[PDB]
RNA sequence: UUCGCCCGAAGCAUCGGACCAAUGAUCACCCAGCACUUCUGUGUAACACUAGUCACACAAAGACUUUUGGUGGUCUUAUU
RNA sequence: UGAGACACGGCCCGGACUCCCACGGGGGGCAGCAGUGGGGAAUCUUGGACAAUGGGCGCAAGCCUGAUCCAGCAAUAUUG
RNA sequence: AAAAAAAAAAAAAAUUUUUUUUUUUUUAAAAAAAAAAAAAAUUUUUUUUAAGAGUUGAGAACAAAGUGGCGAACGGGUGAGUAAGGCGUGGGAAUCUGCCGAACAGUUCGGGCUAAAUCCCGAAGAAAGCUAGAAAGCGCUGUUUGAUGAGCCUGCGUAG
C-alpha cells in the first residue's frame, strides 16, 4: 500500500523537518517540511511547508499543504 | 518470553502514553533499559520508543528526536544483553524510533566485537558508519585496528588504513603501536617501515612497543646491531618503572613472537627463517648481556616452541 | 499505454460494452477503419447493429477521429 | 356543524434541578519540553603516561519562570 | 432538515384497511406512467428512446429523467 | 521491479542493439532484504517469503461498502376541501432570497467521529479546503449590489 505524508515522515529522522516531500508524479517541485501536526494514530496529520521551484525557493512564509492524505508523497534524497 | 520487570514497565508506558494521554516520567523509560536481561525483552523497549515519539510529537508537539545519551544508552543495553541486530539498528539514519545514530553506538558494537572476536561484526558496522554518513574518528581507528589485530585480517587493516588515511584523521600512538605489532607478527617489512615513516611524519620520538617492533623487523633481516642501538635507546630514556614490563616482552621475544612471524610462511622459509632465529636471538641475547642489560630471558623456549622444529 | 496499430477490432474492443461481437461483419462490409471512422447510422442500422452499440461506435468515432480518445494497449492478451 | 367538560400520543415551547454528558473560561496539582546550576554517570576529543582538562548530552537531580499534554476542583451552570 | 417544505414516491404520532411473521414484531399508501379488480351507458398499451426540447448532478466524459418526444388502441372530433 | 530518438540490406523470432539527457552507488576519473540449488572469479540463472517497511517504483479498476455536497420544495397527478385567509386586476411596506451576473476584502490556528474530510465543535472577525493530476483554475466566508423567486398586507371585482 503507498504511503502519505505523515507514513512517509515517520521514517525520517527529527520527523522530517528540513526534507523535500513531493507527490509521486511532480516533476521539478517539493515543500521543506517546517511543522508537522500529528494526529493521535501516528498514520495522519497535518503538514506546513516552503514551495521550491526547480530546486529554488520561491516563497517567504511557510504555508499549509494541501493534500497531505493522499497515498502518493515521497521524499527526495537529493535537494533535502 | 519477557522479563517480568520489562513487562510490566512496558505496559505501564504503553498505558500512560495511550490510556491516560500523558507523559510517563523519564525515569520509567530509563528503568526499562537497565532491567533488559534476555534478547527478546529489547523488542519491547523499541515498541516503547516508538510509542513515545508518537506520543511525543502528536501530544507534547515535539519533533526532536532522542538525545544523545539514550542513543549511547539503549544501544549499549542492545548489545549487553547480547541482540546484535536491535543493536546496530541504532546506527540507522532513517528508523521509526527516533534513534540518532553516533559514534558511541558503534564504539559498543566495536566493544563487542573485540571482546567477542568477531570478525565480520567490523565490515557491517564499519559499512553501517558509511552509510549512515557517521564521520571517522581516532577511537574509532583505535578499535578497529585493535579487532583486526586479533583476527588475523591484512585486508581489512589496508582497505580501513587507506580509508582512515584518506579521511585525514590523527592516529593515536596506541594505534600505531597495534600496527606495527602486528605487522611484525606478519612480516610484512616494507609495512612496517612504510607505517614507522608515517609516524614519524606524525609524532617524533619513539615509544616502548614500537621501538620494540623496530627490532622486531631488524631481526628479520638478521641485522641485530641496529635493533640493539634501537632498544638501547628506547631503554635509556625510561625510568626504572616498567622492569617488569620490557622483561615480559622480552619473554614475548623468547616465547610467542617466532611461532606468529612462522604461521604465515611457507615450509623452506619456515626452516629458513628458524636456522636464521636460532643463529640471531642467542647473539641477541649475548649482546644484550655485553651492552649492559640485565635481562632475564628463557633460551630453552626456543626449542620448546612446537613451531620452531619445522 | 494506448495500441500503436489501430484497427477496427482493436477498435471496437476498445469501446467496450459487448459491441465488439460486429468485429466480423464490420470487418467484412466494411474493411477499413477509416470508413468506419466517416460511417453514419443508416449504413450500421442496415449492417444488423443495435440502438445502444450503434451509438456507442458513433460516440468513439467522433472521440478517436478528434484525439479526445484512443483505444488501450492492455487489451492484448485474449 | 358548533359549544361546554374528561383524558392527553408525538411534537414545538416554557421551567426546573442537575456540574448528568460535553464545551468554554478560571484555579490548583502532576509529568514532560526550552533555556539555566551542579562536589553526579557516560561518552567523545587533546594531553598526560595512565591522571587531569575542555566539549557533549545528562533527565541525573535542583529551583523560582514559561509552555505542550493530563488529572482533580469551581462557574448564581457560563453555552449546548 | 433546508435558500426554499410543515414535503405525493421524507421523518414522528394517532386511526381505519391490508401483506408478511420464525408469531417477538415488522411493512405499505398509483388523485406519477402503464396496468388490474369494482362502479358505470361509457373512456386506451403492463410500448420505444433519451435522437430533439426542458430539468437534476458533474470541470468535463457522462449518468439519471413514464418531463417530454414518438409509436399502439378508439369514426370520439376535424371546410380532407 | 528512469526520460527522449532510430533500427529497412549480405558473406523461429518478441523484444533487443545503438545515440543523447537524468537519480544513486562503487573504485577522481572511469565503471555499474533473507534463504535454498548450481556455475564461475564478488557476479549470474531458477525458486520461496518480501515489503508496520533505512520512502517499493508505476499502473488499473476500487462501488465493494460508506461518510460528505448538491438535487429529491422542480417536473408529474387530481379537484376532495374552499363563497373569500382563494381567484382576477391594480397597488404597498415591515421582509427574506440557493443556484446565476458584477465589485471589493479574507480563506488563520487547535480538538472530535476506530480512518479522514469541503462532516461536527472551539478561538479570533466569518470561513474550507482541493488541484503544480483541475496552481492561479475551482470552492467557501463577510460586505455592497443587479437579476430571479418567496413571505406579508391591501383597494376594487367575483354564487344561490
Ligand atoms: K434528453
Ligand atoms: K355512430
Ligand atoms: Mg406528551
Ligand atoms: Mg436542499
Ligand atoms: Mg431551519
Ligand atoms: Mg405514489
Ligand atoms: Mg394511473
Ligand atoms: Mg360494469
Ligand atoms: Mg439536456
Ligand atoms: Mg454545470
Ligand atoms: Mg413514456
Ligand atoms: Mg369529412
Ligand atoms: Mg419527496
Ligand atoms: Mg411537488
Ligand atoms: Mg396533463
Ligand atoms: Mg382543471
Amino acid at each position: 500500500k503507498k504511503k502519505n505524508l505523515i507514513e512517509v515522515a515517520q521514517f525520517l529522522p527529527n520527523w522530517g523537518i528540513g526534507y523535500h516531500m513531493a507527490k509521486a508524479h511532480w516533476n521539478g517541485v517539493s515543500y521543506e517540511i517546517t511543522k508537522i501536526n500529528l494526529y493521535k494514530d501516528g498514520r495522519h496529520g497535518k503538514a506546513w511547508g516552503i514551495v521550491h521551484k526547480d530546486g529554488l525557493r520561491a516563497a517567504e512564509a511557510p504555508k499549509k499543504i494541501s493534500g497531505v492524505h493522499k497515498r502518493c508523497w515521497k521524499y527526495i534524497p537529493n535537494l533535502s | 518470553d519477557p522479563t517480568e520487570a520489562v513487562k510490566e514497565l512496558h505496559g505501564k508506558i504503553l498505558d500512560s502514553v495511550n490510556v491516560k494521554r500523558s507523559m510517563p516520567p523519564n525515569a520509567l523509560l530509563w528503568s526499562l533499559i537497565e532491567n533488559c536481561r534476555k534478547e527478546d525483552d529489547i523488542s519491547f523497549l523499541f515498541d516503547a520508543l516508538q510509542n513515545l515519539r508518537r506520543f511525543r510529537l502528536s501530544n507534547l508537539r515535539i519533533h526532536d528526536n532522542f538525545n544523545c545519551n539514550l542513543c549511547r544508552q539503549v544501544a549499549k543495553t542492545c548489545v549487553r544483553v547480547g541482540a546484535i541486530n536491535h543493536g546496530k539498528r541504532a546506527l540507522w539514519k532513517h528508523n521509526v524510533h527516533g534513534l540518532t545514530p553516533s559514534v558511541a553506538s558503534a564504539h559498543h558494537l566495536l566493544s563487542y566485537a573485540l571482546e567477542h572476536k568477531n570478525s565480520n561484526l567490523m565490515d557491517e558496522v564499519m559499512k553501517l558508519l558509511k552509510a549512515n554518513d557517521l564521520p571517522l574518528q581516532p577511537g574509532t581507528a583505535d578499535l578497529v585496528f585493535r579487532i583486526c589485530h586479533e583476527t588475523d585480517s591484512w585486508d581489512l587493516l589496508a582497505k580501513y588504513s587507506k580509508k582512515f588515511c584518506k579521511a585525514g584523521v590523527k592516529l593515536r600512538k596506541t594505534t600505531f603501536d597495534v600496527w606495527m605489532e602486528f605487522a611484525a607478527k606478519r612480516g610484512d617489512t616494507e609495512s612496517l617501515w612504510k607505517v614507522d615513516k608515517l609516524r614519524s611524519e606524525t609524532y617524533t620520538q619513539h615509544t616502548l612497543s614500537a621501538a620494540f617492533s623496530c627490532a622486531k623487523g631488524f631481526l628479520l633481516e638478521h641485522k641485530p646491531e641496529e635493533a640493539a642501538a634501537v632498544i638501547q635507546i628506547i631503554c635509556q630514556a625510561y625510568p626504572d618503572e616498567k622492569k617488569s614490563a620490557l622483561e615480559a616482552e622480552f619473554k614475548k621475544l623468547v616465547n610467542e613472537w617466532p611461532v606468529d612471524v612462522l604461521k604465515h610462511q611457507n615450509e623452506e622459509d619456515k626452516k629458513a627463517v628458524a636456522a636464521s632465529l636460532k643463529s640471531d636471538i642467542p647473539a641477541m641475547v649475548n649482546a644484550l648481556v655485553n651492552s649492559g642489560l640485565r635481562v632475564s630471558v628463557d633460551l630453552d623456549e626456543l626449542n620448546k616452541n612446537e613451531a620452531l622444529l619445522s | 499505454p494506448y495500441a500503436v496499430k489501430v484497427g477496427i477490432p482493436e477498435f471496437l474492443s476498445g469501446i467496450g460494452g459487448g459491441v465488439e461481437t460486429h468485429v466480423a461483419r464490420l470487418e467484412t462490409e466494411l474493411g477499413d477503419l477509416s470508413k468506419l471512422l466517416v460511417t453514419r447510422t443508416l449504413k450500421l442500422k442496415k449492417f444488423g447493429i443495435p440502438c445502444k452499440h450503434r451509438k456507442l461506435i458513433l460516440k468513439y468515432s467522433q472521440k478517436y477521429r478528434l484525439g479526445l480518445w484512443k483505444p488501450r494497449a492492455d487489451a492484448i492478451k485474449a
